[PDB]
Order: structure tokens, then C-alpha cells, then sequence
């Protein structure tokens, strides 16, 4: 959802006559009154480059799961989780889980 | 705000606009007021660069009926500063006021 | 018509670079003018048919 939202807003004022010379020295005059009276403003740098990089690439899913075709080979079973599949799980469709110990809860429909 | 600009007519030192406009920092209906003691000092003289902020800032903008007391008043302020290089830019003004105004312009031509 | 010095003078460069002063804003003003136009019409049912 970006349609947009664009302004013309301006013409830029290319007159490069006596204006030259006379911002020049309305310039000279702020070095009188900015770096003699007060002056003090600043900003931080990389705190947003600073939660790119620790990204995951192991993206846990429940088991209604969409998958591509090119991702079934490089998706992995939870091996400290117990509760291990059945087929060699590298290609999508349906498998069964090989339920192991006890106490099985976590039922869901809408 | 006129007696003001009369009170201070007559001085390109440019004091006087920061006398009076940052004097009645205010809403634009009573920020009309900031093209006239500008210009009152500005009888006449050649300070085009005061001429194009004449025109740049309020230009056209098509300005649905809020402001369009304040371009006629920045075109009054347009008609002085012209009076006095002695026809040097009165030919300009008349070249300039019958083109892009009445011949290509809004409630600040035709009225 | 009034270049009157008629000779190398800096009178005719002060002269001339007004005029090149007014014309360049008469230019810029007509430039603003055809841009800060939002107006985006419909025509009427009238005049279309």
C-alpha cells in the first residue's frame, strides 16, 4: 500500500546574477553570530544498521505450513525437540509425526 | 499596519523588516501585514533580489479564497520600488504587469 | 531605448544586466505560473457531447 503522494512544490531560482556576491557575504555574517553566541546539535550514526546483520534463517513454522518447492531440502526436524516425522521430511505434501514419549496436548481447528 | 509602514518608509537597511515582522509573529490573516512595513521602507532604489521574493514566495498557488488579499498586497507593494529608477524598470513593469497578470492571471489580476 | 552612454562604459553594463534582471523573473514568474496550477479538470456534460 504505497500509491503516492508527489509535489511539484517549486521552480528553482537559477538567477546567478549579483545574488552571487551578495549571499556571499550574508554567509560572512553568520560567522559572526553562529560560532561566537551558541551553537551545539547532533545525531547518532548505526543503531539502524545494528539490527540487520544478528538476523535469523532459522525460521520456526507450525504445521499448517506453507513451503515452497525449492525450500523442501533445506528445511530441519527439531532435533532437541523429541517428537520426530516418519518419511524423510526434504519434500512437501504430508507426513506423520513418530510420537515418542507421552502427555500429547496442542489440538487446534477453527 | 499601513501608519507602521508609514512610520517607517524610506530605508533599504532591512532592520525594519526584522523590527516588524518578527514583531507580530502571528496567524497570516495578521501576517498580511508582513509584505507592507517590509516594502514601506522600500520606496525605491534597485534591489531586484527584493523583487523576486516580491514574487517567489506568493506567486499564483490557485490559493482557494484564504489568502488572496496578501498577492494583491504583495502586487501593491510591486507598484512602488518602480516608480523611481526613472523609467528604467518602468518599462519592465509594464512589461511584466500586462503579461503575467491580466493577460495570464487570477483574483490578483482581474480584480 | 535607452542605452544612452552608446560606448564602453559600466553605465551600459549596469543598464543591461537590469534588464537581463527583469526578464529572467518575468520568465521565472510565467514558469511558476504553469506550475502551481492544481486543477485537473472534468469537463462538462454539455460541452463533451
Amino acid at each position: 500500500e504505497v500509491p503516492k503522494e508527489k509535489e511539484k512544490e517549486k521552480v528553482s531560482t537559477a538567477v546567478l546574477s549579483i545574488t552571487a556576491k551578495a549571499k556571499k557575504k550574508e554567509k560572512e555574517k553568520e560567522k559572526k553570530e553562529e560560532e561566537k553566541m551558541e551553537v551545539d546539535e547532533a545525531e547518532k550514526k548505526e543503531e539502524k544498521e545494528k539490527k540487520k546483520e544478528p538476523e535469523p534463517n532459522f525460521q520456526l513454522l507450525d504445521n499448517p505450513a506453507r513451503v515452497m518447492p525449492a525450500q523442501l531440502k533445506v528445511l530441519t526436524m527439531p532435533e532437541t525437540c523429541r517428537y520426530q516425522p516418519f518419511k524423510p521430511l526434504s519434500i512437501g505434501g504430508i507426513i506423520i509425526l513418530k510420537d515418542t514419549s507421552e502427555d500429547i496436548e496442542e489440538l487446534v481447528e477453527p | 499596519p499601513l501608519g507602521l509602514g508609514l512610520n517607517h518608509l524610506g530605508k533599504g537597511e532591512a532592520i525594519e523588516a526584522i523590527l516588524a515582522a518578527l514583531e507580530v509573529v502571528s496567524e497570516p490573516f495578521r501576517s498580511f501585514a508582513n509584505t507592507l512595513v517590509d516594502v514601506c521602507a522600500y520606496a525605491g532604489s534597485g534591489n531586484v533580489l527584493k523583487v523576486q521574493q516580491l514574487l517567489h514566495i506568493c506567486s499564483e498557488h490557485f490559493d482557494s479564497k484564504e489568502k488572496e488579499e496578501d498577492k494583491d498586497k504583495k502586487e501593491k507593494k510591486d507598484k512602488d520600488k518602480k516608480e523611481a529608477p526613472a523609467d528604467m524598470g518602468a518599462h519592465q513593469g509594464v512589461a511584466v504587469l500586462g503579461i503575467a497578470l491580466i493577460a495570464m492571471g487570477e483574483e490578483i489580476g482581474a480584480e | 531605448p535607452l542605452v544612452t552612454p552608446h560606448t564602453q562604459c559600466r553605465l551600459k553594463l549596469l543598464k543591461l544586466e537590469r534588464i537581463k534582471d527583469y526578464l529572467l523573473m518575468e520568465e521565472e514568474f510565467i514558469r511558476n505560473q504553469e506550475q502551481m496550477k492544481p486543477l485537473e479538470e472534468k469537463q462538462e456534460e454539455e460541452r463533451s457531447k
